[PDB]
DNA sequence: TTTTTTTTTTTTTTTTTTTTTTT
DNA sequence: AAAAAAAAAAAAAAAAAAAAAAA
């Protein structure tokens, strides 16, 4: 079924995939996150809460005083977000914590509190999110783009050794912790394992083992296994492990057992340690020398005198077997030695360790973290605990914890944050054993290990920070806390928390001014992914294996949308259909697989889980039953791809395009493309200005529908019901009666924006889209944004095209453009400047505004005002004063007569340098609106108080206007409920509105529905009024600006481009153009039938760059307009309905293999004629990214209308009037107008203002710059003989005044000749260095 | 003083904002010659404003400076008129944004468009390299008579149709010109005006603006050629020759010199450039400024009288290819099937599998270049008979306007077997061509090796940028000081053999640098050329009828000069083509020579073949 | 066999907000 | 205590020790 709005235009479809999980709502990663910031979390487990009981409770040492924490509530914001936009300031709200401080006595710990105390005390204030998930926080959206870093965990990474030139591997582990300081490990090119805690100087990685109390013997026994050993007669006899036998050769015959098991020169094949196994062979006769060879394991002291024979970590001599043999030491067991499979690095790295004393380790730690320090016993053990153990300078958060016991094949999924002795010993031992051929090693790039940080945990960050500050002040105020003479107030501070996050949220690199130039650019600038940021890989640290993309990003991320240039693949889009795991892993959505049956059930997998498993493609067939009509059908695995059987498949995905992004699946037949052009498309598309009134695409994919639904600018409805009043600036919807609230319904107001300046300068203007009296239902569209129509998005603009290369003016990728495309205006945009220009007060008096300038003529008076600021509506121009300023003439100068003219005053009647702001060179405009901001104390001028007695009485207008409306709903809902009962027309109709309840009703609950809408009407009234005084407040004060400034009036000129020979279009794949000319409508090439084409592109743009998808959109939006014309002709011809029914109905079936099914039958035909209205200047056509159009269905589209199947007709060439041979493609490629516009470009520059300190032109497209001369072009000229020319950009152009006006005077006096001599520069550098005792004389 | 950035040693390199400067977008110039660059009316008045002052007082229009401002501040049309005059020749100079090359900063003459962009010839956006896609050029102008003078003699875009690295010319017709000269010369077997004998070109002009010839008509005509064969005379001689009606059109823009032969093939991108720089090598170098003029008007204006669009069913895909692909399949599921026996190693199978894939891709690629090639059969007034098509892809791909066969492959064909991320090659390829869809998967496999050449690219710009900074460090020392340092130590260049692979011969490697030894004729005591003589062309065609396969060449490697380098030992500039002059500087030609094309730059028994 | 000289490889030193100073 | 002004946001030098060579 379809709604209202949507069976305004259906949109034809050729989907063939029935979709199981329609788009989700996007920005659902901004929305759900900051909701789980500021949410009152009951268990608080994450957000305010948890930030909260981590930082509390608080005591001072020994203060017997404790501050706890009771609750937190986030207040009503000050403002609005309308008028936070038109102030200034955060659209912040304040952030009260009730706490609780409660003291004891002296030796009373556990007794009962002495005294307590409990308030609800202020706690800073925290910025909001606007239901866009955007915040307003200096009257402008920033949107803090989510960031992706590497995961807190333990990431065992090859770090692959290209260096050394030996392409050996050094290993390398990494226990990243979320909060607090590093830890890694690796093994050096010496095969010993050496650690760096934070990256400070290398220590051997013992040390911390040692530093942890392990003593020598417990760290060989805990990094190594040992061989058992016994003194029996000659040759002493040890167990024999056949299995320690593999990858062993007999150094000596094995004998034992009375056979010949390996005879020496042999190695012990797996037959031989078959036949040992068999037969039970264990510890027999060996070699002491083969025993020679191997390594002491424990510390053998002679008993005798209880004198240490030696130490571990030693290799045998005979003598030491002796000597031990004579002590009665008849166990020698000795660690068990290999390098294939049990390479004791550690062994190594031991003998390399300097020393063994726990306290020597400690000093050790103390100076590898603080050289040169004092070393100490006591501030050594604190370093040690707390860098690790200690839970406040270190946490491994929840999702770090997982990552690090899920690496570890820990049985547990949950355990402290906090490290501990077999943690960092597990690591050491799955390192060794990387190292020894047991345990490949992860990848950063491999999405299981990146991570997506979104807003609330950033906020929660930065707040956390600011808690442990006012903490630390708390603990400082309690050491010297009096006895109960203070509440929790003098103990606490706002400020530092606010200023931390207000400089978070503001200044950070993570909170950009939003795109908002397009409702696509502001949804896809919401989700977004960066990896830049904190914590984070640098746009110039990071190397290859990151701008590259992982074969885990299909479904999660899009590969095609990401920004160019200098960072390429750090800024990667998110998916359609992704999402953020608990953890903050992205997964996606499968359709779950049951034997043959696709069940259209949905699991969400996250990125490590998709690799146990194998899907398949979303383009797989289906056959009615979820049964792969293909049994070896195409599936991915574990980043493969294969033809798995019809049974080995255990999930699907959901639909064709799970792979891209919004910013990128808007783009048509995106599958006939290559990536570099639909890279460079969906960045184009992300920046196009919405031109002056919006055109639904003619070549659509389904997704623009939603894209501008839930993008935000679209004034979406609320409840359904009808359209009261439509308006200009207003719509006002009766509710339906069913979704009424219990009282006093009726009522929307929406109140639609009319024009205001984007971040961008682009007009954000809504109108209304519904007729008066139409019913609407619930979410749909009332009013079109900026680029909206009937809510399907509308970025550019239709315009015929014909792919032929004309006179060359399309030469390299240039574009022409008929004239009729600029005349009738299709390509005009609604820019709309700020000048803000403001009154400080400097030394010697404040600046004034007056109107009153010297040195002007009653030229630029004349528009201005008396106060000094131009009218409304005033057609200014290039120099026109916007802004009558004046300063107070400079300061004290000429001689101590001066300080005389001073202390008797000055005697000018000006006395005023002029410096008023006019507009900028080369824009037009028409003001619309010129705000005045005051600062408390200064008292409003004249053009002050007419805008503040404008806004008071417009906004007393407005409180009268919605109370007069709501209480028309009220009293028309009291007129329904008297239809029964007190019915009465006459009674009812006779006497004013001043009573309706005196009127005769039995016992019965409608007169007391009526008294509780009487109650609502008096609290109406009140509310109205106390509503009414504090806008009155609200307007008339003063409002506090930057120090310094007694007023600033803000300016807002409105200006209309034209489409020009140097604008930019562009179509949607990635196929960029500069106009090249304004033909005429003549000389452009007609068709057959006379009617012109709009645009001409070139051809050859298409085999190479291959970007083909093009052309069938251009051929596809042919036929789209193929069936608008046919339509058209039925209407013009006025004919009944049964023709144009079935019409649409056939063009809509179409149907081979589709998804629509629509049906026209039971469609209320004056609907049909409507939507025959809406379709009669084109069919609109969708085609999803993946599962798009095919061609012949495209063919017999253009054969629905009468056009030719080739999509080329014969176009004859206006100019000439023959025929163009070679018949020519011209279709409908809908493009747009990027906002790259040429006279925002050009900047000429002759001899205007110029430099402070280097003296040279000032250089800046907002100040009048020239184009910098840099060294490349120096070369460049070197390289010519030319010289001259050089040496008058280097000095007659730059600096030298004496020779710029030396050369001004030649030029206008009629002489071409520069000065000869060196250059000025040369003598200030002769001087300076004479300054210094050098001869630095000249020669010859 | 002395230190850092405001150290003021290093205060003039940092970079200073000219004035007189400018910026815009750029639009293409059709209309304009070689030597014009459309400058806009409002940034033509605020470059050539003191200009115009002086002009204005001086004719007594506004005497005092102040009423001339305020007039040229109030668009009075006499402004305009004046601006005109002072504009009329006082060249501009327009630079691009990475100015590696020495021609990124040629200088123009202007003329005044309305608007505002910058027109620029289209011939001449090659050496800039700009697109027309939002590319941004700078104007300078030079204010001293002397730098007048130079930006007219030593820059204007007329005088550098060589580059300075590589001799041949860099005025070369690019994208829609070629195509239109394609189109305008090629044999059609059969067609209007088929058979017959008109006259010398002018009636060939005239018989297809009437229409009555159709522009390719395998005809003969009367095109008299006008060679050089005498000394320094244009010797003309006159005979009935076959040619298309197109080809004796196209004939009257070469000039007189040249002989008919030269525009008779169906002109490519390779041909073209072979007649303009056999044109500068005939007949100097204003015939080829005249000539490239007229190559790029009548090719745009026959490229759009033919209208070559590319419609989407003109890229043709052969009906084997499912075939292919097939057979392709079933082999590797048999080698799949061998190997899971384990009868083939799993490397061994892996190796077979992609050279499978390699052969069943390149049968597709010779189907499909088969298909869209030839394929044209059509009656010849007799029976059929197949010509070159004149599909608009294939005669892209052809002409070679831009599109080689590999990508129009890529458009019909199997678009090959894209490399993982790390670089190993995917033992699946890519089985579908663009016209057909792909599929996420394979789209999705795509997106790897696009992105990893976008990120390398943007390296290795730095890279290049890097590698000229230095070249230009070392090399800025040199100049041209010494007219010659009279050695006899020049290397001896021979061809260069690449393991029995001779590429480059004596020809290009000692072209015009100058012999130190006369050369000898491998016949004994029989000297070739004298001593120190400059081996231009024709003394390197008396070197290839001689086959000399080693002559002594000078070489600026060692000249005795004391803080310079000879005149002759360096040969000639490989930008105007006589000997090095006095003084101008090599170091920053070598340097950005050897360094602008660096971005192009990539990031058991011996079977004798020859008779010998 | 012992001492001195030379090499080499390892280590350590080199436009906006905030902080410090002044009234 | 408030307001205004200044500045912050890997290469190589030296030296210990190991190894060569001469007495
Ligand atoms: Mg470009
Ligand atoms: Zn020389």
């Amino acid at each position: 079924v379809y709604s209202y709005t949507e069976k305004k235009r259906i949109r034809k479809d050729f989907g063939k995939r029935p979709q199981v999980l329609d788009v989700p709502y996007l920005l659902s990663i901004q929305l759900d996150s900051f909701q789980k910031f500021i949410e009152q979390d009951p268990e608080g487990q994450y957000g305010l809460e948890a930030a909260f009981r981590s930082v509390f409770p608080i005591q001072s040492y020994s203060g017997n005083s404790e501050l706890q924490y009771v609750s937190y509530r986030l207040g009503e914001p000050v403002f609005d977000v309308q008028e936070c936009q038109i102030r200034g300031v955060t659209y912040s709200a304040p952030l009260r914590v009730k706490l609780r401080l409660v003291i004891y006595e002296r030796e009373a710990p556990e007794g009962t509190v002495k005294d307590i105390k409990e308030q609800e005390v202020y706690m800073g204030e925290i910025p909001l999110m606007t239901d866009n998930g955007t915040f307003v926080i200096n009257g402008t959206e920033r949107v803090i783009v989510s960031q992706l870093h590497r995961s807190p965990g333990v990431f065992f990474d090859s770090d692959k050794g290209k260096t050394h030139s030996s392409g050996k591997v050094l290993y390398n582990a990494r226990i990243i912790p979320y909060r607090g300081s590093w830890l890694d490990f690796e093994f050096d090119p010496k095969d010993n394992l050496f650690v760096r805690i934070d990256r400070r100087r290398k220590l051997p990685a013992t040390i911390i083992l040692r530093a942890l109390n392990y003593t020598t013997e417990q760290i060989l026994d805990l990094f190594f296994e040992k061989v058992i050993f016994e003194i029996r007669d000659n040759k002493l006899q040890m167990e024999l492990v056949p299995e320690r036998l593999r990858g062993e050769t007999a150094s000596f015959d094995i004998e034992a057992n009375g056979k010949v098991y390996v005879e020496k020169g042999r190695r012990i094949t797996a037959r031989h340690i078959r036949q040992l196994e068999k037969d039970d062979v264990k510890l027999i006769e060996v070699p002491v020398e083969y025993i020679a060879g191997k390594v002491v394991a424990k510390d053998y002291i002679d008993e005798s005198t209880g004198e240490l024979i030696c130490a571990a970590n030693m290799e045998l001599s005979l003598d030491l077997l002796a000597k031990l043999s004579q002590s009665g030491h008849k166990r020698i067991e000795t660690l068990f030695t290999n390098d294939l499979d049990h390479g004791p690095y550690i062994s190594e790295t031991l003998r390399v360790d300097p020393t063994n004393d726990r306290l020597s380790a400690l000093v050790e730690i103390y100076r590898m973290m603080r050289p040169g320090e004092p070393p100490t016993r006591e501030a050594a053990e604190s370093l040690f605990e707390n860098l690790f153990f200690s839970e406040d300078r270190y946490d491994l958060s929840a999702v770090g914890r997982m990552k690090f016991n899920r690496s570890l094949l820990r049985e547990e999924i949950e355990g402290s944050g906090i490290l501990s002795k077999d943690d960092i010993i597990d690591v050491m031992k799955k390192l060794i054993d990387i190292r020894n051929g047991k345990g490949e090693v992860d990848d950063i790039d491999h999405l299981g290990n990146r991570r997506i940080r979104s807003v609330g945990e950033m906020a929660e960050n930065q707040f956390r920070v600011g808690l442990v500050r006012v903490e630390r002040a708390v603990k400082e105020r309690l050491s010297l806390g009096d006895l109960d003479t203070l509440m929790p107030q003098d103990m606490i501070n706002a400020k530092p928390i606010s200023a931390a996050v207000k400089e978070f949220f503001g200044s950070s690199q993570l909170s950009q001014f939003m795109d908002q130039n397009n409702p696509l650019s502001e949804i896809t600038h919401k989700r977004r992914i960066s990896a830049l940021g904190p914590g984070g890989l640098t746009r110039e640290r990071a190397g290859f294996e990151v701008r590259d993309v992982h074969p885990t990003h299909y479904g999660r991320v899009c590969p095609i949308e990401t920004p160019e240039g200098p960072n390429i693949g750090l800024i990667n889009s998110l998916s359609v259909y992704a999402q953020t795991n608990e953890y903050g892993f992205l997964e996606t959505p499968y359709r779950k697989v049951t034997d043959g049956v696709v069940t259209d059930e949905i699991h969400y997998l996250s990125a490590i889980e998709e690799g146990n498993y194998v899907i398949a493609q979303a383009n797989s067939n289906l056959d009615e039953e979820g049964h792969f009509v293909e049994d070896l059908v195409t599936c991915r695995s574990k980043g493969e791809s294969s033809l798995f059987s019809r049974d080995q498949v255990d999930y699907m995905d959901v639909s064709t395009q799970q792979v891209v992004s919004v910013g990128a699946s808007l783009i048509p037949f995106l599958e006939h493309d290559d990536a570099n052009r639909a890279l460079m498309g969906a960045n184009m598309q992300r920046q196009a200005v919405p031109t002056l009134r919006a055109d639904k695409p003619l070549v659509g994919t389904g997704m623009e529908r939603a894209v501008a639904v839930d993008s935000g600018v679209t004034a979406v409805a609320k409840r359904g019901g009808v359209v009261q009043y439509v308006d200009a600036s207003r719509i006002v919807i009766k509710v339906n009666e069913d979704e009424m609230y219990p009282g006093e319904a009726g009522i929307d107001i929406y109140n639609l924006t009319k024009y205001t300046r984007s971040n961008q300068n682009t007009c954000i203007n809504q109108m209304p889209c519904v007729s008066l009296g139409e019913p609407v239902e619930r979410g749909d569209v009332l009013a079109d944004g900026p680029s909206t129509d009937l809510g399907e998005l509308a970025l550019g603009q239709n315009m015929r095209v014909a792919f032929m290369p004309w006179n060359g003016y399309n030469f390299e990728d240039s574009i022409l453009v008929s004239e009729r495309v600029v005349q009738e205006d299709r390509f005009t945009t609604i820019h709309i400047q700020e000048l803000a220009c403001v009154s400080r007060d400097t030394k010697l008096g404040p600046e004034e505004i007056t109107a009153d300038i010297p040195n002007v003529g009653e030229a630029a008076l004349s528009k201005l005002d008396e106060s000094g600021i131009v009218y409304i509506g005033a057609e200014v121009t290039g120099g026109d004063i916007l802004v009558g300023k004046v300063t107070p003439k400079g300061e004290t100068q000429l001689t101590p007569e001066e300080k005389l003219l001073r202390a008797i005053f000055g005697e000018k009647a000006s006395d005023v340098k002029d410096s008023s702001l006019r507009v900028p060179n080369g824009v037009s405009g028409t003001v619309i609106d010129v705000q005045v901001f005051t600062r408390d104390g200064v008292e409003k001028d004249k053009r002050a108080l007419e805008i503040e007695e404008m806004q008071l009485k417009q906004a007393k207008k407005d409180l009268s206007e919605e109370l007069q409306i709501l209480e028309a709903g009220l009293f028309s809902r009291i007129r329904a409920v008297l239809v029964a009962g007190g019915v009465e027309a006459e009674k009812l109709d006779k006497l004013p509105r001043d009573r309706w309840l005196e009127l005769g009703l039995t016992d019965e609950e409608k007169q007391n529905q009526l008294e509780q809408l009487a109650e609502q009407y008096d609290e109406l009234k009140h509310e109205f009024e106390k509503k009414l005084e504090a806008k009155r407040r609200k307007i008339t004060q003063g409002d506090d600006l930057a120090p310094g400034v007694l007023k600033i009036v803000k300016v807002y000129l409105a200006v209309k481009r034209r489409i020009q020979p140097g604008d930019k279009m562009a179509g949607r794949h990635g196929n960029k153009g500069v106009i090249s000319k304004i033909n005429p409508i003549e000389d452009m090439p007609y068709d057959e039938n006379g009617t012109p084409v709009d645009i001409v592109l070139n051809p050859l743009g298409v085999p190479s760059r291959m970007n083909i998808g093009q052309i069938l959109e251009t051929h596809l939006g042919m036929a789209a307009k193929g069936i608008g014309d046919k339509i058209n002709a039925m209407l013009k011809q006025q004919q009944e309905v049964a023709k144009l029914r079935e019409f649409i109905q056939r063009a809509y079936d179409l149907g081979a293999d589709v998804r629509q099914k629509v049906d026209l039958s039971t469609f209320s035909d004056e609907e049909v004629m409507r939507l025959a209205e809406n379709l009669r200047k084109g069919m609109p056509i969708a085609t999803p990214v993946f599962d798009g159009a095919k061609e012949a269905e495209i063919k017999e589209l253009l054969k629905l209308g009468d056009l030719p199947t080739s999509g080329q007709i014969r176009l004859y060439d206006g100019r000439t009037g023959e025929q163009f041979e070679r018949p020519v493609t011209v279709g409908y490629m809908y493009m747009l107008k990027l906002n790259h516009l040429v006279d925002d470009k050009m900047h000429a520059r002759s001899t205007g203002s110029y430099s402070l300190v280097t003296q040279q032109p000032l250089g800046g497209k907002a100040q009048f710059g020239g184009q910098r001369f840099g060294e490349m072009e120096v070369w460049a000229l070197e390289a010519y003989g030319a010289a001259y020319t050089l040496q008058e950009m280097l000095t007659v152009k730059s600096d030298d005044v004496n020779g710029r006006t030396k050369m001004y005077k030649n030029i206008v006096d009629g002489n071409h000749q520069m000065e000869p001599g060196m250059p000025e520069s040369f003598n200030v550098l002769l001087k300076e260095i004479r300054s210094l005792g050098i001869n630095i004389e000249l020669e010859d | 003083m002395i230190k850092g950035k405001q150290g003021r040693f290093r205060q003039n390199l940092l970079g200073k904002r000219v004035d007189y400067s400018g910026r815009s977008v750029i639009t293409v110039g059709p209309y304009l010659r070689l030597h014009q660059c459309g400058l806009p009316k409002k940034m033509a008045l605020e470059l050539f404003k003191p200009f115009i002052y002086g002009k204005l007082e001086l004719r007594g229009l506004a005497t005092t400076i102040k009423a001339a401002k305020k007039m040229v501040e109030r668009e009075e049309a006499v402004v305009w008129d004046i601006l005109d005059e002072v504009i009329r020749e006082h060249p501009v100079l327009l630079n691009r944004a990475p100015t590696l090359h020495r021609l990124g900063i040629q200088a123009f003459e202007p003329v005044l468009i309305e608007g505002k962009a910058i027109q620029l010839h289209p011939l001449v956006c090659a050496a800039y390299n700009a697109d027309f896609d939002g590319d941004q050029m700078a104007v300078h102008v030079p204010l001293t008579l002397e730098a007048q003078l130079e930006a007219r003699a030593l820059m204007m875009s007329t005088n550098n149709i060589l580059s300075p690295a590589n001799g041949e010319p860099i005025i070369v017709p690019s994208q829609d010109v070629v195509l239109g000269l394609y189109y305008m010369t090629r044999d059609c077997v059969n067609a209007k005006g088929e058979g017959m004998v008109l006259t010398g070109p002018k009636e060939a002009e005239r018989l297809y603006r009437s229409g009555l010839a159709s522009l390719h008509a395998r005809v003969k005509v009367r095109i008299t050629e006008y060679e050089k064969d005498a000394n320094g005379e244009l010797v003309a001689k006159t005979s009935l020759k076959d040619t298309t009606v197109g080809r004796a059109i196209l004939w009257m823009i070469v000039p007189k010199g040249l002989p008919y032969s030269i525009v008779n093939q169906a002109l490519g991108k390779k041909a073209i450039s072979k007649m303009l720089n056999t044109c500068y090598r005939i007949l100097g170098l204003k015939p080829t400024v005249i000539f490239a003029d007229q190559i790029m008007y009548t090719g745009f204006a026959y490229a759009a009288r033919s209208g070559a669009s590319v419609g989407i069913d003109d890229m043709v895909i052969p009906e084997k290819k499912h075939e292919i692909i097939s057979e392709a399949e079933a082999e590797v599921a048999e080698i799949q099937e061998q190997f899971q026996s384990g009868l083939v190693t799993a490397g061994e199978r892996y190796n077979k599998v992609i050279d499978i894939w390699a052969a069943a891709n390149d049968r597709v690629s010779k189907a499909m270049m088969d298909n869209l090639q030839t394929e044209t059969v059509i009656n010849r007034d007799g029976q059929e008979e197949k010509q070159v098509s004149f599909n608009s892809i294939y005669m892209m791909a052809d002409s070679g306007a831009r599109g080689s066969a590999a990508q129009i492959r890529q458009l019909a064909g199997m678009r090959g077997l894209m490399a993982k991320p790390d670089g190993s090659i995917i033992e699946t390829p890519i089985t579908a061509n663009f016209r057909e869809g792909l599929n996420v998967l394979q789209y999705f496999i795509s997106t790897h090796g696009a992105r990893k050449g976008l990120a390398d690219t943007a390296l290795k710009t730095a890279n290049s940028g890097y590698l000229t900074r230095r070249l230009v460090d070392v090399a800025q020392d040199l100049v041209v000081t010494e007219d010659d340092c009279g050695t006899h130590e020049g290397i001896m260049m021979t061809p260069v053999i690449e393991g029995g692979d001779v590429k480059e011969p004596l020809r290009d490697r000692v072209l015009g640098r100058v012999t130190a030894e006369d050369v000898l004729k491998p016949g004994t005591a029989d000297i070739l050329v004298p001593r120190n003589t400059l081996l231009h062309e024709q003394w390197c065609d008396l070197l290839e009828e001689n086959s000399v396969d080693a002559v002594k060449v000078r070489s600026v490697v060692s000249c005795d000069t004391d803080f310079g380098v000879c005149a002759h030992c360096y040969g000639r500039d490989l930008a105007r083509g006589h000997i090095i002059n006095k003084g101008e500087a090599i170091g920053v030609i070598a340097a950005q020579s050897i360094g602008e094309p660096g971005t192009q730059l990539t990031m058991s028994s011996i079977q004798v073949k020859n008779k010998g």
